[PDB]
């Protein structure tokens, strides 16, 4: 049939929905459970983290033809076509075509006006660091105090931008980026709720592959349900990512490590062959000495993920001391570096590895 | 412009692809300054334009090769930056690629040149990338540049890379014979400080510069055997810092070349001044010396609006510091 | 003809007004207390209007030309105030005040308001056609030196009695700013009936309002005071100056000085001084600032410039205040 | 059920409810009552400082049927159609709105026309730095000479931006920010008379946090009623303050210079759920380091900007050696130069840190 | 109506891409499953099938025989888009139309029903070049679009793009593609269009183009445009200006034993055979690798340069690996500062008499 976009269709529609922002929430519900409703908003994250949705929600609530409830309450009219992108309350205004003072003014002059079948004309102005200094002072005024019928709802990502004076007149609420198990939750949720199959190892691994936002998660899925035939797997997931067994780069710095090089070469010439490009075999290759590193730092640092191969991440901890991860790690990140310039990609990965072998610190090359 | 002897087979190596009707619609000359590149576009956009070729030259006085001459051929393309800026901005090219839309005036080609890639600014570079892609019908572009890495890599993707030799070093130094009249000595150093471009070497000699070179010569026989490298100040900031720098640099590296004893070295005219800069400097000295003397000239070239005095200043002032022993010496990394 | 301070016009216009007056000056408290003074006399000597016109290249010359020779319908006499632009007159307006010279009268108290004309302005026909009888009043700020003792002179004039201290921090906070240094003693006056004004008393009235010049900031560190040339940074930054004219005015005399150092051993102080053309003022403290200031401390202000000016010009300008501070502590040592 | 924002209920209405600015206080009623106003009335301060709460009583003072004083009267027809906004000669400007000199000339023909109501016509305009350099020159000039009931009143945060000459023809009036024991007892008299659960803690917090602003306290008690449910304890101010914290450099400098791994790794964990870039963190602990060093060079080289942390980072100026500094300083910035080749840099940025923590 | 290699030999179905599986898997079967996104971002370097991949998806799209993941070519809209004249694909250049009024354009352009196609698709070359007003201001509209509007985005760089953005669409990274595939392609692409070839040449091409097919066919074309029409060898070599393994390994022997006689001698004979400095730096770093390769197992050592092996096994011998990695490092950052010189031979030569004197 249609399909359509995860981001779309599972956009969030209730309180009981959005995953984390436990804080905005909260603050949301229960200002509306108290009737408490400030003018002035803004809330303040990443890309992708639920801003744009929870306004949404907030406005559902604030408009609800039954009353004043803190989650949009049994959806009515109004709360349906806010849903369907429909005007009832929702002015959704971009920054970036108002930054000028002039259009800022027209604006302005416009909210003195009672609403059309609804409680409240919520404004949502997105991207508001975008404004000028100009417009800012401009709407200075009708922030402190717009009409009774008037809501400001402000979503931008950086609120550092912001000048001091409009930053005190909005109730700020900054929304965290969202945890990876949250996201695989989520992701688990959404393909249940779409009668696709799915392997948790996929899961985790995009989960990981989002940077903490589940705009990212859910393209990611997409994209590995598409890599698919209506499932996700392993190792379509990992082909999408581009992502290596990480038997094989762990085999790889061990080698390095233990000093051999006929191993490392058997390693990288097996890797040859599997199609995986050899910049990513260098970034997983650091990734992992800074992650025996870092469980040099604390055994806090190992990661929920990486269980197969932790027990093999505590012993390289314990055998290797600090120095000598510093060193693998300089010198595989300058060989990295160095990647581009030199005459094959396969070529440069391989010559990194034996200058790490040539100047390790214990096991160095024998010299003539 | 003007046309070189030695240009022709290049000239004759392109004109003939062209009129098998196999020519690329995009070729990049890269070719060093006073090559001659804008000679070869001239001459190819006459070719092109002209109506009936004879013997893949301009035909005397073809309706086209009139408009050609006049400079006023409405099917012609001059991409150049406004006399009072250095840069290539998106409307210039973005005039071109409106106005290319519509067939040629003439019912014949239409022929584009950017005088020099290198000044195009990458939005200019992006915007011009569609039209050199998928230029129209009987559309030819043709660009010019000292060194195509420089060039936006996507740019120069579209475009067939054509290489303008330099000529040999022995036919070059007739040729500068013939053209001026003074030592071999001085001839031989202005090529090779021109990376054997002769016409940049014509360049130096007709305007005053050689005798800034003779100038900044005197101040380094002043300047190497007493440690007063401050003084070379007045030698080097006029308007000029990126020659001036490079025949320093060069002298340098002649000095460097000195040390480890080879056949040939650039300041040929000056072989005291090279001895003294070797036996008087220590040979790391020099590395490091010749080192920020190629980061600072770059700096000057790379950097817009940038004070050329205090840049030469604080280079001197690093030189001077440098000559003191028990000085930890640069050495480029990473 | 006659030149005079801000404390002596009052002396002198009990005299008699004379035909012309001429305020010149770059502080704007001694002008507006001057021009105030002028026309007090002037309406208790009959002039009872006054009409005021900002000369700028569209002037209504013709305005203020039939005004020489506009009578008084229900008025009598007639003052005419005229405001200098910042660069002060040139050959069309020095023209236009040569007629405006050429039409003065038994009224007409002619009164020209800006700042100090250059000695090319000085030369000139309408300066020398009022050059008998005309009253010149000059109007510029006191410097760091004569501040303390132009405060308390005035605060003795106001009634109001100062300390050392008081004296100090009001010289501080409102340096260039005597505006509101006169606005600060009235409030302190207004606050305070008693008039002795202690040094807390002081303390928790006034703000930090000073305006400065890259060149005060320039004398700062050739003088060696760490703490008045980072004062100065803080007030340039709230003021909004552009750093790259900080820049090239540091760069400029820190190259004169590196230049003067490197000489030193060779020549000595005062033919370096003259063949550079270093003003007399100055002089003592660039000497001093030479003999301070040694080769490796001169190599490393370069050192630090340079990459100021490289952070800069490469279209970054992030943090360059902090560079600035950097090189300032260093050539204060 | 009201429950309508605090900032604006509690805005003042007498000059004996405006917290701080008593020296302003002072002045502007010793001006009401023996002396003559002054033409022009300029106000500066910082955000959320009273500029405009003072503007609009000293407005009021000069429109009533009590007479121009300073504590007019209560409920009368000027002092309540000024306090609802509906006030007809009480023009409202803002600045950036009008910086137009065709629209300042505008606003410049209206001080002819005779007050509709009261004695005096009073021009309020805010942000008056933001004025364009002809509009400024025209309403000097619409200075030098008012009408005899014509009055102006300016407001802006920075006036470093305004020229000199304001000065020639205005009285202007400096507010300090106030300070945490004023905010606190405002903040403290505001939730007893609205009866609001709180703890003196969580006031602490919050005037802490308000950085000298009573707007900024004042939305900050409505975020934690909201958030608490009006039961404002020193927990949930502490929880949703570091909901809202951004000084994550600061603490991973003090953190790293106490050889604290755990704690700069928590740190630099809650920096990844803030989304801040990396390379900026970065650049900003680089400009930290530098400040620490210039502040250990002379304890002048602080300035305002960092007048709200300035207590530990003269501890760190006073505790900590310079050759350290150096040490730190160039770790950092090779860490920088390695963080785009690095794998994500949410891990380049933590191995650059333990770098650091490997001097110790 | 001629044609270069390149605009001639545009892939016209799925079939004809060369590699990109990973994606062109994903797309016929989000084509054929009904799952189609609203914004796709085709991301990679130069020549490896952004563009080309876009326009298949846009003729797939809206096809009248239905939405399918194999275009017929014959149909009207196929046609229409195969040539660029479709009205319902707009294909816009970031970089020429960054402007208020033109993301005002898209935005009301985006309310009106499709012309002719089922879909009102956008191909945006260079998104990244875009202004930060555009960006913003083209949030929602690639967010929510009408239900008959879809984005293609095709840039160069992901990283300059706003990550906001690189969040509403989906992410299709182009792997550069490998010698074996373009040099298989080149070899297809002159058996169909009968134009005599040489496996050495067609080896030196693929190498040449640093993973980018555009660039090989560019470089093809070349080697077509000198040498009556043929791929040969010689005519690649004279074209790229390189040179065999002798040159540079008695440039490597030259400068390991530190003469700098013979070191300045080689490179001003190298300068008056008119080489490539980038060349050779390439093939000095391609050598010490084979040292360092040597060193490392005696039987990992080439089997081509059977002749040359014998100085080679001696060099790799009488040398410590920590030498050998030091020269390739101090000549990896010649290579890479090399363009920045005041010349390349003077470049060159800096980073040779830096390596002499270690
Ligand atoms: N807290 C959340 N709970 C559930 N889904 C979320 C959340 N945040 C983001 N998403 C996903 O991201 C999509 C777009 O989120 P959005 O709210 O637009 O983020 P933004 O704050 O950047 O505008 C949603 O459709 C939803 O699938
Ligand atoms: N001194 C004060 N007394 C009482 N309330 C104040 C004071 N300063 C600020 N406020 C509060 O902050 C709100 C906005 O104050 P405002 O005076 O507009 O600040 P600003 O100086 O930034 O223009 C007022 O409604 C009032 O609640
Ligand atoms: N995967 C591929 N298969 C076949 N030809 C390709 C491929 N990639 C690039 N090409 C060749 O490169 C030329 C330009 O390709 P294009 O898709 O525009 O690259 P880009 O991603 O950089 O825009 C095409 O005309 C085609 O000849
Ligand atoms: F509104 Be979000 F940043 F996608
Ligand atoms: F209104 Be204030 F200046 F924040
Ligand atoms: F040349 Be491609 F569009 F990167
Ligand atoms: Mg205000
Ligand atoms: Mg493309
Ligand atoms: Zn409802
Ligand atoms: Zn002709
Ligand atoms: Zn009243
Ligand atoms: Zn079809």
């Amino acid at each position: 049939m249609s399909y359509q976009v995860l981001a779309r269709k599972w956009r969030p529609q209730t309180f009981a929905d959005v995953v984390g922002q436990e804080h905005v929430l909260t603050a949301l519900a229960n200002g509306l459970s108290l009737g408490r409703i400030h003018h002035a908003y803004l809330f303040s994250g990443t890309r992708g983290v639920g801003k744009t949705s929870i306004a949404r929600l907030l406005a559902k609530g604030l408009n609800c033809e039954t009353g004043i409830t803190a989650t949009p309450c049994g959806v009515c009219d109004n709360c349906r076509e806010i849903e369907q992108g429909r005007f009832v309350d929702l002015i959704e205004i971009d920054a970036a075509s108002r930054t000028k003072v002039e259009d800022t003014r027209d604006l302005l002059d416009n909210v003195q006006y009672a609403p059309a079948r609804g409680r409240f004309k919520v404004y949502l102005i997105d991207e508001v660091h975008m404004l000028s200094r100009h417009s800012f002072n401009a709407l200075l005024k009708t922030l402190e105090e717009p009409p009774e019928h008037v809501k400001f709802l402000l979503a931008t990502t950086d609120p550092q931008k912001l000048p001091v004076t409009i930053l005190s007149r909005c109730l700020q609420f900054h929304l965290k980026a969202l945890d990876v198990e949250q996201i695989r939750h989520q992701l688990e949720h959404i393909l249940n709720e779409e009668h696709i199959a799915h392997e948790p190892r996929a899961l985790q691994l995009l989960a990981r592959a989002a940077e903490g936002s589940l705009r990212d998660a859910l393209s990611l899925t997409d994209q590995a349900i598409a890599s698919g035939d209506g499932q996700v797997s392993t190792q379509a997931v990992s082909a999408m990512l581009g992502t290596l067994d990480d038997d094989q780069a762990l085999s790889l710095v061990e080698a390095m490590v233990e000093a051999n090089g006929e191993r490392v070469m058997a390693l990288i010439n097996e890797a040859a062959a599997r199609g995986i490009e050899w910049e990513a075999l260098l970034v997983e290759m650091l990734g992992l000495l800074h992650r025996i590193a870092m469980v040099q730092l604390s055994p806090a640092a190992l990661g929920n993920d990486m269980a197969a191969i932790e027990l093999r991440m505590r012993e390289l901890a314990r055998t290797i001391p600090p120095t000598d991860i510093q060193l693998y790690y300089q010198t595989l990140l300058i060989g990295r570096k160095e990647l581009p310039y030199a005459p094959d990609r396969r070529m440069g990965v391989e010559m990194t590895l034996l200058r790490a072998l040539a100047f390790h610190p214990r096991m160095p090359l024998p010299e003539p | 412009m003007r046309w070189y002897p030695w240009l022709r087979p290049d000239f004759e190596k392109l004109v003939a692809s062209y009129q098998a009707g196999r020519g690329h619609h995009a070729l990049l000359i890269q070719a060093l300054p006073g090559m001659g590149d804008d000679a070869l576009i001239y001459a190819l956009s006459r070719y092109l334009l002209c109506q009936q070729p004879q013997g893949h030259k301009s035909c005397g006085h073809c309706r086209g090769c009139q408009l050609m001459q006049a400079g006023t051929h409405p099917d012609y393309y001059t991409l150049a930056p406004e006399k009072g800026k250095n840069t290539l901005g998106v409307d210039a090219v973005r005039e071109v690629t409106e106005k290319l839309n519509e067939h040629a005036r003439l019912g014949g080609a239409k022929v584009v040149w950017v005088t020099d890639a290198a000044l195009l600014t990458d939005a200019a570079a992006n915007a011009l990338l569609k039209t050199l892609e998928e230029p129209p019908a009987e559309t030819w572009f043709f660009l010019a540049t000292r060194e195509p890495e420089r060039l936006l890599a996507t740019l120069r993707s579209r475009c067939r890379l054509h290489y303008l030799a330099p000529p040999p070093e022995q036919y070059a130094v007739t040729w500068l014979s013939r053209e001026v009249t003074m030592s071999q000595d001085a001839l031989l150093a202005a090529l090779r400080l021109s990376a054997g471009s002769p016409g940049a070497a014509l360049a130096l000699f007709q305007g005053d510069n050689w005798q800034a070179r003779e100038t900044l010569c005197q101040a380094l026989a002043y300047s190497v055997p007493s440690g007063d490298w401050y003084s070379l100040l007045a030698a080097l900031n006029h308007e000029q810092a990126p020659a001036r720098l490079h025949w320093l640099a060069t002298l340098l590296m002649d000095a460097l070349k000195r040390h480890h004893g080879a056949a040939q070295v650039t300041n040929v005219d000056v072989p005291g001044l090279v001895a003294e800069l070797a036996n008087h400097l220590s040979p790391s000295r020099l590395q490091a010396i010749l080192g920020d003397v190629c980061h600072i000239r770059e700096q000057l070239m790379s950097v817009t609006g940038i004070n050329r005095e205090l840049l030469i200043t604080d280079l001197l002032l690093r030189i001077e510091h440098y000559l003191q022993p028990g000085v930890v010496l640069p050495v480029p990394h990473l | 003809m006659i030149r005079l301070y801000p404390e002596q016009l009052r002396a002198q216009l009990n005299e008699g007004l004379r035909a012309a007056y001429l305020l010149l000056g770059n502080d704007p408290l001694l002008l507006q207390e001057s021009q105030d003074a002028v026309r007090q006399v002037a309406a208790a000597q009959g002039f009872e209007e006054h009409h005021t016109f900002s000369i700028d290249p569209n002037t209504d010359w013709n305005a203020i030309f039939s005004l020489c020779q506009a009578m008084s319908l229900f008025a009598s006499r007639q003052t005419l105030l005229l405001l200098l632009p910042e660069n002060g007159p040139n050959a069309a307006i020095n023209e236009q005040l040569l007629t405006l010279t050429g039409l003065l009268h038994d009224d007409l108290l002619l009164i020209v308001r800006g700042n100090k004309l250059s000695k090319a302005q000085e030369n000139a026909a309408w300066f020398t056609a009022l050059a008998n009888r005309s009253v010149q009043v000059t109007c510029q700020t006191p410097e760091q030196a004569q501040l303390p003792r132009w405060v308390a002179a005035r605060a003795k004039q106001l009634n109001l009695e100062l300390d050392d201290a008081a004296n100090q921090v009001l010289c501080y906070c409102y340096e260039g700013n005597l505006l509101a240094l006169a606005q600060a003693l009235e409030r302190l006056s207004l606050l305070w009936p008693d008039g002795k004004l202690t040094l807390p008393r002081v303390e928790q009235a006034v703000n930090d309002a000073a305006h400065f010049t890259p060149f005060h900031w320039v004398d700062a560190l050739l003088m060696g005071k760490s703490k008045r040339a980072l004062h100065i940074l803080q007030q340039l930054r709230l003021e909004g100056s552009e750093p790259v004219i900080l820049l090239r005015t540091l760069q400029r005399e820190l190259l004169l000085l590196v230049n003067l150092k490197r000489q030193s051993a060779h020549t000595p102080l005062r033919a370096l001084f003259d063949k550079h053309r270093v003003w007399q003022n100055r002089r003592g403290m660039m000497g001093e600032a030479l003999n301070r200031l040694s080769q490796t401390q001169l190599r490393q202000a370069v050192q630090l410039l340079t990459r100021t000016e490289l952070t800069l010009k490469q279209d970054y300008g992030q943090s360059v205040w902090a560079e600035l501070e950097g090189l300032s502590l260093l050539l204060c040592h």
